[PDB]
């Protein structure tokens, strides 16, 4: 919706939330709202000016938004626009992080779908602690590339092995470094703190 | 008065074709009467204004046939392969024929006869045919077993003409030589109209079934609907690419399925202008449901029923529609037709023409794959064996493999065009040589394929310059990465449906300039063959307005024709260099139509795209979207192993062995030469070579000092960088 | 049997074995048209209660509202998705009144030259006016009335617009008539 | 051989009096012939695409009488109303109307009839109207010793398959009851066009005055400039937001004022043909010469005639302006026609 088009600018947030209210509770979301509207306080100046006023003049006025709640995603949360980071728009402000250990163990159970490697080959509950810096969405990442080097071996049916897992490992460096760590810790300080 | 008309129409004799009946034709009456025919003379019954068969003239009934009506025994229309529908001409008979003395019968199943039946059974048809023609088929001739039946023609006659479709004869019984033949076709000089079936436009099976069940459902079991009540689909729109089969499809279902045709509509029409065509059309669909059960073919729905763009209209889309809305009666009552259309592009129809109760049906042929192309070319040379000599099996895979790309209707204009160089070589080795030693070998057709481009190439335009992975030195890994990322998810989709797997939907080449984008595009666009379709930013735009989209829109239909695919998009930056982030005026259009599309095509369903900028920050962010294009590959400055393939590639006609030339020390000097440039260090060695001595032998040391001095780089404030940047 | 979409039975007193069924429609096997009533129309109980507020309103008691000097709300439109229960609810909205319907028809009721569509209009609405009560229905009605202001609309969509211009306004305040538009 | 007009223009009698002639429409002999419309036999007059008003044909001069012209009574134009110009249809009717029994009788300034006139007066001009209909308004009727003129209207008329808009019936003196009333309209059954009026216009008032001065002195008074050595004001131009009753004036100026009224209504005059939009123009602004005097309106002026300038104007918008302003003010002459436009 954030797109510069006649019905987009400032129209179809408005459309969205008039479905959502208008429906029975809802838990509208907003992926990456930090990347949607940006700063634009002399860092990253996007050109839309428009959105970020559509949601300002929906969230906060009269309507009546009875059963509705404003979910929204971020992994460059300095960037959002800090109309919304203040209570008014957004007021709970909570941290996800990637999968600790069991939820890695579970996470690799529910990459294989159609693979049958701990009967034969490697136990999936062996590769639990294995994967280490794999985001949900990277452990996938190890399990495709195995997935794509088992179609390099047979070509045509079998299981994987473990070496393919390995490969995995080189070929997909640490995902969750310390960079990020400290990126949050020092935002979360202030999201935390009253600073 | 009784006025007798000028052209007649075919239905089928009721009753079963034996006796004297089967040379005969029930005509009205009146016509009879008012062409002075007596009934039980002889007249020539034909297509109108060809060559026709001679048959007996009888008085039929007025309540059984109206003014126009003939029935011929299917003995008759056999021999002309006349399909109930074909309108006659009526002709009397001025000579009676002669009589017969010798006659060759077979089967059209090929069995042997004189291991099935007696000759008392030629006897009896032959003498039930009176005027033998030759031609005629007895049909379903049952065994003394009970359970086997037999076809049976007159392969051919002879006694020891005008107008005559084969020479007739008399049979009388006792002074006529019967012979039996193993040939399932009368004689080949007798050149007859010979049927059309199945045996030759194979090639298309799955589609084919799908018309014999959209023919099924609409002529066998229109009751079988009356009961589940619902609409029925009782309109077909048979697409597909210009000279694919489509045509002759609906030949086949013509000939090969026994529903009455009613005429071809055809872009003609009395004046082709509104009001005055209105009636003249309505007539032919007012012709449907009094016959049993039909088949109204409306090939060309394009140029009948044009898309109406902005203004462009008689009334006759609105009469189409308006008359289609009757024609879909049926299965309470009158339900005995169908209507098939042909097209070589759908979306130029009216859409109205598609919606339920119209053409709410489609078959949808496509682009021969390379076993459809081996059966094209098997089922398409079956029709020499003495002049060929060279298909054994083996070599024809071999033409298949090299005849990517075409059609169905290049491959029979390879086969004539391989005749007629056959023809011309054979009488250009001497000035003149026995017609009947010529014979089409590997070698003619191999030649042929240079003149014979594909049809395709006049509406698909494609450069695809033929490089090969040899032609690419270096890129090892990127040879690795696009086997891994485009070859495999292409040719394997029906496996990773099996193992789950995700195809990278969106392969995006980035690098500096001179390095082998392009090149490795063209090489995997040619070796390990695939379609492969590209647009140009300068091409989609037009001066016009909306002319950019409907191109857009248009590029995406054509690329629909095949699989495995890869669109490849080159400088993909610019098509969306702004009017999203900056300048949103009213002209991205273009974008929006691309970004719209790159979301339609399914993820696995066997076509991929590629692209390639050396400037990948100026991509909108749009299209790097996961699922959209999100898969990036870096095709960097050549390292040492790889400048050194390209130099030996290059220099190869150089004797830079005999020369001394070191490459191992080109190579290690070369650092940091992007691609295009170690190829340019050696012609500017070549050009410091033939200036110093035209007439040059070698090239030699000197003459790569000379062209080293004088090239320059790359900028390493924008390669390393600004893509190290990109790739995080 | 031919040219008769059923074949009665002259029925007569005697003989008819009179056997009563629990089936809800004629025999299955002609096939007689089925009626398309409300009850194929599911989906849309609110919108087709609007419709028929908006149809009886004008349709049955325009008297009462015409006492106010300002004329009924005889136009209504359809509008929305070019797939949902558009020309199928003009269809129901047809067969369940027993008002008279019409039908403009969108290519058919013109002819050629002048003094044609004009005339069809102005037959159609006084027809509707006779027979009472009346449904004018206009499926489509973008195909004769677009804006003016492209260059599809030329001499013919005037010509269309005017006379319905002319016409709808100046019936009214007694004749039971509707017209209801629909348009993609 | 002949050709019968498709459409027919609207035009006033020379005579502006009462008489058997009221109820006459004088249609050219050709056209009588055409139709088979036998003079003195019954013949329906509307606009196109409306219904008809019952009108009983005479024949005009051959010589002098155009083609396309029908001359109307006031009183017939007043039940349709019918204003000069308007585009007429022609049809027979093979029909004899019915006969009255009691026909009903006002007057727009609401006094009484028998004290302003003698009743004998009334059955005079019914009996020689030949045809009574609701909605006929019989002007300048002179009161008593003239003290002053009244305008009278057939409010309703009664009887105790064509398609009419008013109800023929025939005047039989004595048995057909003259019946007053004070309604100054007619019935509101039928559904008659009610002309609109400056008493409907809120506001404007000066700017309807202004309105009454340049469309009075150039059509009905223009020997005063000609004695003053001036040229008439031919034009006005009406401009302000939409919304703001342009459109209402041009109709009511349309409606009240006795002229022959023609209409660009902007596109509808336009074609994809390279000269018809100006020939459109020209046989316009000729047919107001013709016909005097003439009111050419030309709503959303803006719409026909852009700047001429801008980039969008090309060289069909300059064609247009120039066949504008050549028709305006050019080699040729204007007449007693007066041009009213409005824009936003
Ligand atoms: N088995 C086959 N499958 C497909 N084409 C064949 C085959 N055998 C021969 N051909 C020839 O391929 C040509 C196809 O021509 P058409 O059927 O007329 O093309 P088409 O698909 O109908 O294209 P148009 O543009 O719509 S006329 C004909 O000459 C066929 O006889
Ligand atoms: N082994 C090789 N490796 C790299 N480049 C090569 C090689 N052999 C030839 N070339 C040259 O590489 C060039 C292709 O460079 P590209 O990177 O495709 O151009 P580009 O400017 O980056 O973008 P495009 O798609 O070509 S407009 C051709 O001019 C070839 O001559
Ligand atoms: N609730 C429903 N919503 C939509 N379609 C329905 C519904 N119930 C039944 N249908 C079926 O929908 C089919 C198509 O609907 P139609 O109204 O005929 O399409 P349409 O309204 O003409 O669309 P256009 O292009 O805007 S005129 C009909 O054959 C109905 O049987
Ligand atoms: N006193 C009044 N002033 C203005 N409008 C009035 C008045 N009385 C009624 N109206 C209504 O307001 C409208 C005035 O006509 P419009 O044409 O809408 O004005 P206009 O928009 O300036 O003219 P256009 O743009 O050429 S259609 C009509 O719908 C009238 O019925």
């Amino acid at each position: 919706i954030f797109n510069k088009y006649v019905g987009e600018s400032e129209r179809a947030i408005r459309e969205i939330f008039r479905k959502a209210r208008s429906a029975a509770p809802s838990i509208i979301f907003f992926d990456e709202i930090d990347a949607l509207s940006p700063d634009r306080d002399g860092s990253s100046t996007s050109a839309a000016n428009h959105v970020l006023t559509s949601l300002l003049n929906e969230i906060d006025g009269v309507e009546e938004l009875k059963g509705v709640v404003i979910v929204a995603a971020t992994n460059r949360p300095d960037e959002i626009d800090a109309a919304l980071l203040r209570p008014g728009r957004l007021d709970r402000h909570i941290y996800v992080g990637p999968p600790d250990v069991n939820a890695r163990l579970e996470i690799l159970k529910k990459c294989t779908k159609k693979f049958n490697t701990e009967e034969s080959g490697v136990d999936l509950h062996e590769l639990a602690d294995r994967t280490e810096g794999y985001s949900g969405a990277e452990v996938v990442l190890l399990c495709q590339e195995a997935g794509l080097a088992a179609i390099m071996e047979d070509l045509d049916v079998a299981k994987v092995e473990l070496r393919h897992f390995e490969k995995a490992f080189k070929g997909i460096a640490r995902g969750i470094t310390p960079e990020m760590l400290s990126y949050y810790e020092e935002f979360a300080l202030r999201s935390g703190s009253s600073s | 008065k009784f006025k007798l008309p000028a052209e007649f129409i075919t239905r089928p004799h009721p009753s079963k074709d034996h006796g004297k009946e089967t040379c005969t034709a029930y005509i009205h009456p009146n016509v009879l009467s008012s062409l002075e025919i007596n009934p039980g003379s002889f007249c020539t019954v034909g297509k109108i204004g060809e060559n026709g068969i001679l048959v007996i003239a009888r008085a039929g009934d007025e309540e059984v046939h109206p003014v126009n009506v003939i029935t011929l025994s299917t003995t008759i229309r056999s021999v002309g392969n006349l399909i109930l529908g074909d309108r006659l001409e009526l002709k009397k008979a001025q000579v009676q024929p002669p009589y017969a003395t010798k006659v060759t019968v077979g089967s059209l199943q090929g069995y042997n006869i004189l291991e099935c039946m007696e000759e008392k059974v030629i006897q009896k048809l032959l003498d039930d045919s009176g005027v033998i023609m030759p031609g005629m088929i007895f049909q379903n001739l049952k065994t003394k077993a009970g359970d086997e039946s037999i076809d049976v023609v007159i392969t051919d006659a002879s006694d020891d003409n005008l107008f005559y479709l084969s020479p007739p004869f008399i049979f009388r019984k006792g002074s006529t030589h019967i012979t039996f033949s193993k040939e399932t076709q009368a004689n080949r000089k007798y050149n007859l109209p010979e049927p059309l079936s199945y045996a030759a436009v194979g090639g298309l099976d799955k589609e084919i079934e799908s018309l014999k069940s959209a023919i099924e459902i609409p002529l066998h079991q229109p009751t079988l609907f009356s009961s589940f009540g619902v609409s029925p689909p009782r309109g077909i729109l048979l697409h597909g690419p210009p000279g694919t089969g489509k045509t002759m499809l609906l030949r086949v279902v013509a000939n090969t399925s026994n529903a009455h045709v009613l005429t071809i509509n055809g872009p003609s029409i009395v004046s082709k202008y509104l009001g005055e065509t209105e009636a003249a059309l309505r007539d032919i669909f007012n012709e449907a449901r009094k016959y049993q059960p039909s088949i109204i073919f409306i090939d060309e729905i394009d140029s009948i029923a044009p898309n109406r763009a902005n203004d462009d209209s008689g009334e006759v889309e609105s009469r189409v529609v308006a008359t289609l809305l009757t024609l879909m009666d049926g299965m309470g009552a009158a339900g005995k037709v169908v209507v098939i259309a042909a097209t070589n592009r759908p979306n130029s129809v009216d859409p109205a023409l598609r919606r339920p109760g119209r053409f709410d049906q489609e078959v949808e042929i496509g682009i021969p794959d390379v076993d459809a192309r081996f059966d094209i070319l098997t089922k398409q040379f079956s029709r020499m064996s003495s002049d060929r000599h060279v298909l054994d099996s083996e070599a024809i895979k071999y033409i298949a493999s090299k005849t990517h790309g075409y059609v169905g209707a290049d491959l029979t204009a390879l086969c004539r065009e391989s005749v007629m160089k056959t023809i011309q070589r054979g009488l250009g080795t001497d000035a003149n040589i026995d017609k009947f030693s010529l014979k089409v070998t590997l070698k003619d057709v191999e030649s042929a394929m240079v003149d014979i481009r594909p049809s395709a190439m006049r509406e698909i335009f494609l450069e695809m310059p033929k490089v090969y992975w040899s032609d690419i030195g270096g890129q090892e890994e990127l040879k690795t990465k696009m086997k891994e990322m485009i070859q495999l998810p292409l040719e394997a989709s029906e496996t990773f449906a099996r193992l789950g797997i995700s195809a990278p939907k969106g392969v995006l080449l980035y690098g500096p300039p001179g390095c082998s984008k392009t090149l490795t595009a063209k090489a995997l666009a040619t070796e390990s063959g695939i379609n492969f379709l590209a647009v140009k930013g300068p091409e989609i735009f037009n001066k016009y307005v909306g002319e950019s989209e409907r191109a857009i829109r248009e590029i995406f239909r054509k690329a629909r024709s095949a699989a495995p695919s890869i669109i490849f998009f080159d400088e993909i930056d610019a098509l969306s260099p702004d009017r999203d982030g900056s300048s949103t005026s009213a002209a991205n259009h273009v974008l929006t139509s691309l970004l719209n599309e790159i979301d339609g095509v399914e993820e696995l369903k066997g076509v991929v795209i590629v692209a390639a900028t050396n400037r990948p920050d100026e991509i909108d962010a749009a299209l790097l979207r996961p699922g959209r294009l999100d898969r990036h590959i870096y095709v960097g400055p050549p390292d040492v192993n790889a400048r050194l393939e390209i130099l030996k590639k290059c220099t190869k006609k150089f004797n830079t062995e005999e020369s001394g030339v070191d490459l191992h020390e080109l190579a290690d000097r070369t650092e940091g030469y992007s691609g295009a440039e170690v190829v340019l260090l050696c012609q500017e060695a070549g050009l410091a070579a033939i200036m110093e001595d035209l007439d040059v032998a070698k090239v030699e040391l000197r003459h790569f000092e000379k062209a080293f001095k004088g090239i320059a780089r790359g900028i390493t404030p924008e390669m390393l960088s600004y893509y190290e940047e990109f790739a995080l």
